[PDB]
């Protein structure tokens, strides 16, 4: 701290520095995330070694390459875990879970700041836009009532769990968001399911997705005018694992060129813990 | 302005020379000078003071011309002569505490009281004698454009200042980087620290860099370079930046290696030294700049190698420091020194009558706010003030 | 100007601030680490709620302080997780799990820095003094073998696996210093345990360990020629628990005046490893 | 003496006046404390003829130097009067007896300026960090139980002396600290005991404590934060009680150099 | 005379005095109230007090008017009489202390000693320009 | 010397200036209330800033009366000093900089150097009449 608020003073026809891509590829390092359906119909007993050898033509050192798995894209919300300095998620496309592909999305290309909640005791309210509702465990199913100026249910009865709506119903990782001024009395399964406020800081620069088939469903903001679609929002097809294997170990070039790594956090959690 | 200087110099020879038992031809040439004063100064009639508690005096001047016809001079001869010295130098005193006191801001090398402009006519310009004094002989160079200079014995040419600068930190304050200095008077002492003594520094080397600019150009400077600053040397516990917390520095200090000062005049190195101390000089420059850098030392008895751990840890703090000191140096400008008083004259004559604060100087004659912003017009003010502070100092001590 | 390290340039006649040890009180929160034991002796169920009356009148509100507990040594060092501002858990000392304690005091009182490890695909090697392998879970078991410059083992065999050096067995925290500069291979019985390479930053700030009863042994650095003693380590001596309870309430000022806020919190350390 | 008025100038170049510690030796006391099986191991009758003839060899002369013994650390803290001009103890590390050790040299070490305390009747608080309360006796069993602003209790029933908060069970020497600024209310067993209002003051400089035995146990300080060492918190190692009493009487010059009259 | 004519208050630097008999420094310590943890190690509230606290100031005069005769840095008139009672082995008189110890001199200033001082420091103002 | 000697305030166009040394410009960026369609798809809230807000002003100096020296649009004083050191291939002396460089000329425009381009310019001036 204390030259944070001061000024840079650049300049302008000052010489470029030389590259900087052999030494991020030295020090650094790489991990991305496969589903079990891709090892399956690979079924190798040394495919990781295999790969590792072919990350060695393109700069990066043998130690340096991780591979892990998942199961599908509700068992991987259970902790989103970012372990490695550079991150890319493979997620096979799903028309029926469409929203889980862009809740997954939301989490992890986005930095949070996550403050706990008491349920059963309290009231709560949204702040701004920013602020969200993120809930996930093993399953849990929320339900809101509204409330009023004097805390009388709008709708509802406040005494009452059947009177209250719900908004989700038995999904791994839930981001709810409702109306700003007016208070809130929640009624979420807590025994299998942990739900807190969070708000939402500038993207995270870990983090790229490859959609492997379909097209692009991709609203990460909550708000329904922006839509909007990052570099790191890529989409590939495949009839073959083994193509989509090839086309990242060729191009680590083009993804690490927009990857700009330097936002690692100090855990591996997707969020920050405050009380 | 010149005759206010040829009043003085002849009344200070006129005590000096008219004593009792004198030959006649030790003074012969004197007298022909003081006659020729009185008779340019009868009829007219001038006034002083005004300003602030400086009284208002009326001055009239109505005297007779002393006698040429003695062989040596006798007590009635220096009797009847004191008792016309002692009005004039009574008059020249009111007139220079008149302009001292005065100031302006278009045109500050003007005289500015109204006795002082009444004897620029050329009516009064017979009175003028030699100008043999080094500031009204500088008053004449300068006024038709000839190169001109002050002598001094360690002027007061550097601001005072003292501050610290810190090229990493953080808020526990344990792992520290940076320099301290004290610019004061004519001495500069700088302070370079490492808490970890360059155990992950490239070649286990830590460079430092202090660079001090002049307001005026010096020229043919004595310098002193001593490889050791003794105030910083000390343990101590130092604010922080804000004023929020404080933080701790308790130094070991080694020695400076490397040592480079350089004496730059428009960002050209006129002279350069490499690690040579004792006395040096500077021809002319007007910023200094000084390099020199911290290099862990290769080999270690075991009662050293304990102060300087890998570890987080560091009780004891690297340091290694300079000192330079400037001697005498010969300006162009006027400026404040050791050896002579004329700023102490100015300020004790406007704190004696309660004189307000004028457009120009600042308040209370601040000498560290007078270097600081020392612009053109501050400098033909002070050089018109020093200059009749030097007229008053012949008579008046 | 969030990740550029500009200097500060400060005087040295400014005046000082105001006393400030009173706001800290009313924002920040408190939280509190004792053995499972200390309840038992105590007899009470409201002595959480009769201690922060106490803490209300050295300043703190009513919500802030936090009282956690554990079990023993061995089950608090499966996975630490310290959430709150300010931190102090006062441990138990034991005359025979003497290198336990300063295996927990090595991790709570600094700050680490940890990569993945994969033992099946590669080689591993330490590169300078920093570099420490930490393995936590449920029993951890780890064996070494060291190799050559040809891949071959110095007293062990590649493919049988009782050859080779063992370090630990059935642990809940190994921290592991070998030669660095060799690249090593391993077995780890992971099945209950987890490791990953770690390197030390610096200090963790808003932490304490107030040693209960026993002589003077911790010892942070693994290095012989060093053991240091911080001011963020305490030793009182015990006969009943209820005057180690008085004794914490009564000095609040002097546990907090010795450690700051976490570095890694604060906004300034934007992209310098947050959180 | 000693005055926090009255300032005294003096100079600096003054000449070092002689080195007067023989006339210390010649014009003072000295006391050796030591438990009580010390005097068994060594098992001879006249062992106080023959220390003394070997303290005259330093200078003491034949009329300054007592002998007295103590059973143990529990028993030696209900009353220690020490009031020779210079003292010096020897106690023996027991690993059980930590605490008790620490308290005892947080009297011995230290002055104390104590006032009484009437259970029955007062209400007392604790106002300085410097103040606690040191109660002596056979057997002190100290309840406490602190105070609201409306004079009723927080964690107890200021009727029921059950319910109270205990700090001491049975003990010869109990020094306790308790959050300053809250009134309480005191139930103790007056009868072997008497519990006491004391205040620290700075140390005691005719005494010392040389610990026999094992490792530094030593917080004589009430937070945990410091645990200083002193000049004369001192320790040795032994295996003989015949080869501890040697060490005293040959190093007298810098026993009796790290320590002060009681002027 | 007991009569405050210059005063400076937290101003460092070069300052003037323009009549005075008497210096009275005036300064004060303050206990920081916000301290980093290398530093509130140092000053504890038990009695062990192994780091002490310390302020001091620093003056200096450059250069005064008096109206009696003194010594100074530039100018050799105390050495020129020193040296003439030294080599002729003068014996000492009523006046002057031993040996011309200045700072017995100047402790003792009686007017006495300064019309002898006065009377001196000319003679050998006269014999300088002469015989260096 | 930091004393306001003119002002304006959002006006535009030809403006006079009697007497100064440091020009200080003032201008802030203001977010507009009210937007049409097409305006409020480029300032979202969320992160990706697509089309950046820009501010500017535009100052331009037609003439002025200084009292040293200087070059300008109309004379070619500083032409004539330039190609004769050129041509008859001059050493660098101690004074002006390496090839007579304007930028780097008035950036340090020491006394020393002002009177040299005075005496340089005035000869030069006098060439002019004679031989153009
Ligand atoms: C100690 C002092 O005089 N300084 C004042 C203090 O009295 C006041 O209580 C505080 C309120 O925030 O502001 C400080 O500047
Ligand atoms: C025994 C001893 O140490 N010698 C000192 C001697 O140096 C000193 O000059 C004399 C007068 O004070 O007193 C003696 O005791
Ligand atoms: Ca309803
Ligand atoms: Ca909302
Ligand atoms: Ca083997
Ligand atoms: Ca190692
Ligand atoms: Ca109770
Ligand atoms: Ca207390």
């Amino acid at each position: 701290n204390y030259g944070i608020n001061l000024p840079i003073t650049g300049s302008m026809d000052t010489a470029y520095a030389n590259s900087t891509q052999e030494e991020t590829f030295l020090t650094s390092t790489l991990c991305l995330y496969y589903p079990t359906e891709a090892a399956t119909e690979i079924n190798d007993n040394s495919w990781k070694d295999t790969l590792s050898q072919l990350f060695l033509t393109k700069g990066w050192p043998t130690g340096s390459v991780y591979f892990k798995e998942y199961t599908n894209i509700a068992s991987f919300s259970v902790d989103p875990q970012l372990y490695c300095d550079y991150n890319v998620v493979l997620m096979k496309y799903d028309a029926t879970l469409q929203l889980d592909m862009s809740e997954l999305a939301d989490l992890i290309l986005n930095e949070w700041l996550c403050n706990p909640m008491d349920i059963t005791l309290y009231y709560y309210q949204q702040t701004d836009e920013a602020n969200k509702w993120i809930s996930m465990g093993s399953s849990c199913t929320i339900k809101v009532c509204p409330l009023n100026t004097q805390t009388l249910g709008i709708g509802c009865l406040t005494t009452d769990a059947t009177t209250f709506e719900e908004v989700a119903t038995a999904e791994k990782l839930v981001i709810t968001d409702v109306v700003d001024g007016v208070n809130h009395k929640l009624d979420v399964t807590t025994a299998t399911c942990t739900i807190r406020n969070c708000k939402k800081l500038g993207p995270r620069e870990n983090v790229a997705v490859i959609q492997v088939g379909g097209s692009d469903i991709l609203d990460i903001t909550a708000d329904p005018t922006t839509a909007p679609q990052t570099e790191r929002m890529m989409r590939i097809n495949w009839k073959k694992w083994w193509q989509v294997f090839y086309t990242v170990v060729d191009y680590v070039d083009q993804i690490i060129q927009v990857m700009s790594k330097r936002s690692r956090s100090l855990n591996s959690a997707a969020f920050y813990y405050r009380v | 302005m010149d005759v206010l200087y040829s009043l003085s110099k002849t009344l200070k020879d006129a005590r000096d020379k008219i004593v009792e038992g004198t030959l006649y031809s030790n003074v012969s040439d004197l007298i022909q000078q003081f006659n020729q004063m009185i008779i340019t100064m009868n009829g007219n009639e001038f006034q002083t003071g005004g300003i602030g508690n400086l009284p208002i005096r009326n001055w009239n001047f109505n005297f007779g011309l002393l006698g040429t016809t003695l062989l040596n001079l006798d007590a009635n001869y220096v009797e009847t002569a004191r008792n016309t010295i002692d009005y004039f130098v009574d008059f020249v005193d009111n007139v220079c505490m008149d302009e001292m006191v005065r100031e302006s801001q278009r045109n500050g090398i003007a005289p500015q009281s109204d006795s002082l402009r009444k004897l620029s006519a050329i009516k009064f310009k017979r009175i003028n004698f030699d100008n043999s004094s080094e500031y009204i002989e500088n008053w004449n160079l300068q006024n038709r454009r000839q190169r001109t200079g002050f002598t001094f014995h360690k002027p007061n040419i550097f601001p005072y200042s003292a501050s610290f600068t810190l090229n990493r930190s953080q808020p526990a304050h344990d792992n520290l980087m940076g320099t301290m200095w004290l610019n004061a008077g004519s001495e500069i002492q700088v302070a370079g620290f490492d808490y970890s003594c360059a155990i992950n520094a490239p070649a286990n080397i830590q460079q430092f860099e202090h660079i001090v600019p002049l307001r005026r150009v010096l020229t043919t400077a004595t310098i002193t370079l001593l490889p050791d600053a003794e105030r910083f040397s000390f343990p101590r516990v130092i604010n922080s930046a804000d004023g929020a917390t404080t933080w701790f520095f308790n130094p070991v200090i080694l020695r400076p290696n490397n040592v480079e000062v350089e004496f730059l005049l428009n960002g050209q190195i006129i002279n350069t030294y490499q690690a040579r101390f004792g006395t040096i000089v500077a021809r002319n420059f007007d910023t200094i700049r000084l390099s020199f850098q911290l290099m862990r030392p290769p080999n270690m008895t075991p009662a050293v190698a304990v102060l300087f751990p890998n570890a987080q840890p560091f009780e004891h703090h690297a340091t290694v420091g300079l000192t330079l000191r400037i001697e005498s140096a010969v300006c162009e400008s006027v400026l404040a020194d050791a050896s002579e008083t004329l700023l102490a004259n100015v300020t004790s004559v406007r704190q004696e009558y309660a004189i307000p604060v004028g457009p120009v100087f600042p308040p209370g004659m601040n000498w560290t706010d007078l270097i600081t912003n020392y612009s053109p017009s501050r400098e033909d003010n002070l050089q018109r003030v020093f200059t009749v502070a030097s007229i008053r100092s012949m008579l008046i001590k």
